[PDB]
């Protein structure tokens, strides 16, 4: 193990941290903006085409 | 995907205009035709 013993803690020494846990990879806000541009031309859909 | 998702809305946007202009000019066509024939009669009546 390290050293001899336990190495020296704060005695609080919380640091939450822990911003991103796993995952990451593929962006949300593109694919946020990929769903939106989805549900608009869904919209579109709903307009008439052609005739 | 957002290429052609873009190229359905100028697709649509140029389809939308194509026929507005057709609308104007199958309008204007319209009444040429038809003042052209009134202004017909009214030559004819009035050389006559």
């Amino acid at each position: 193990d390290e050293e001899i013993v336990k190495t020296p803690r704060k005695l609080v020494n919380y640091v939450p941290l822990k911003i991103f846990n796993l995952g990451d990879s593929f962006d949300d806000t593109i694919t946020t903006t990929v769903a939106k541009l989805q549900d608009l031309k869904k919209e579109i859909l709903d307009s008439p085409r052609s005739n | 995907q957002e290429e052609v998702i873009a190229l359905f809305e100028k697709c649509r946007n140029k389809y939308k205009e194509g026929q507005k202009k057709y609308m104007e000019i199958d309008e204007a066509l319209n009444r040429l035709h038809n003042s052209l024939k009134a202004r017909d009669q009214n030559y004819k009546n009035a050389e006559k």
